């Protein structure tokens, strides 16, 4: 599913800025 | 009664006074007790204090001047404070205080108690759609007070979002707000959230707080962002590839609304054609919306965080905390003399 995809994804918490 | 026009305008006129002639150096860091760090970011961290002379909580958010110049990060700093201390909105963090010393700037904002929206949305997984639409409503009136002063936004993200004790958001963190009249050429922002003519290093306007908007939405209820991957590339690929898939669950007035926020031709994106905000305030997914209700907080919210007293920080995670350290030298004294 693209939520297991998304919660097994490096992308999960606190996301930095560019 | 009193027109939308008329209203911005009185907000314009109030801003303006206050972007003209800023304030500065209204406390000193021993005016406040620091209690526990809140969160932290690129350039220092924010912590729970409390004012002595009046006991009250506040979140003083500190950043290390040198860190700043070394990123390049001196003029976005200079517009957030400045443009922080001239807004007044019922979903934007009001600075009661800033100042700088030999080391660091200070801003002392009212604090949020009920911790970030990131925290509660990964969480619970997903907000339901009227739960989502309740938060999308404030930041769409929150968007249209801060265009109508020809201030963009560009970093909107559940991370810079707080829950008030009432179950209201509160916008924080003005680090890539701007006041431009023309557009702007800054690729800043987060991956995820990012409209893709910053990513073609075009020109771009207030639309991309638009689609930004469409990112928030989506995540809101799928519980997932309409763009991830490990690799930012990736990411920005996606973005503009022009392809999005939604969730089974989400309606089909979400859809449409999100189609049209998610928009790669920002010349007919929603908030950008001839009706402006008014495409995305009459569109049917927010039909049972009460514009006037929300910006009067007289809506119940879906949720009201948990509160065991003042100074509580239940909602939000634990960070090592270090001493801050004030050198005998003041640094980067001239970059910083506005502020
Ligand atoms: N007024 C506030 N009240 C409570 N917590 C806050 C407040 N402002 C910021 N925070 C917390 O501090 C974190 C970082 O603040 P901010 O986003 O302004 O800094 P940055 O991302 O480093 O730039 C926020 O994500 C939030 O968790
Ligand atoms: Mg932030």
């Amino acid at each position: 599913t693209t939520y297991a995809d998304f919660i097994a994804s490096g992308r999960t918490g606190r996301r930095n800025a560019i | 009664q009193e027109s939308v026009k008329e209203f911005l305008a009185k907000a314009k006129e109030e801003f303006l006074k206050k972007w003209e002639s800023p304030s500065q150096n209204t406390a000193q860091l021993d005016h406040f007790d620091r209690i526990k760090t809140l969160g932290t970011g690129s350039f220092g961290r924010v912590m729970l204090v409390k004012h002595k002379e009046t006991g009250n909580h506040y979140a003083m958010k500190i950043l290390d001047k040198q860190k700043v110049v070394k990123l390049k990060q001196i003029e976005h700093t200079l517009n957030e404070k400045r443009i922080l201390q001239a807004v007044n909105f019922p979903f934007l963090v009001k600075l009661e205080f800033s100042f700088k010393d030999n080391s660091n700037l200070y801003m002392v904002m009212e604090y949020v108690p009920g911790g970030e929206m990131f925290s509660h949305l990964r969480r619970i997984g997903r907000f339901s759609e009227p739960h989502a639409r309740f938060y999308a409503a404030q930041i769409v009136l929150t968007f249209e007070y801060l265009h109508s002063l020809d201030l963009i936004y560009r970093d909107l993200k559940p991370e810079n979002l707080l829950i008030d004790q009432q179950g209201y958001i509160q916008v924080t963190d003005f680090g890539f707000a701007k006041r431009v009249k023309g557009r702007t050429w800054t690729l800043c922002g987060t991956p995820e959230y990012l409209a893709p003519e910053i990513i073609l290093s075009k020109g771009y306007n207030k639309a991309v707080d638009w689609w930004a908007l469409g990112v928030l939405i989506y995540e809101m209820a799928a519980g997932y962002p309409p763009f991830f991957a490990d690799q930012p590339i990736q990411i920005y690929e996606k973005i503009v590839s022009g392809k999005v898939r939604f969730p089974s669950h989400f309606s089909s007035d979400l859809k449409d609304l999100l189609r049209n926020l998610l928009q790669v031709d920002l010349t007919k994106r929603f908030g950008n054609l001839k009706n402006g905000v008014n495409d995305i305030k009459n569109h049917k997914w927010f039909a049972t919306t009460d514009w006037i209700a929300i910006y009067q907080r007289k809506v119940e919210a879906p949720f009201i965080p948990k509160f065991k007293g003042p100074g509580d920080t239940s909602n939000f995670d634990d960070y090592e905390e270090e001493e801050i350290r004030v050198s005998i030298n003041e640094k980067c004294g001239k970059e910083f003399t506005e502020f």
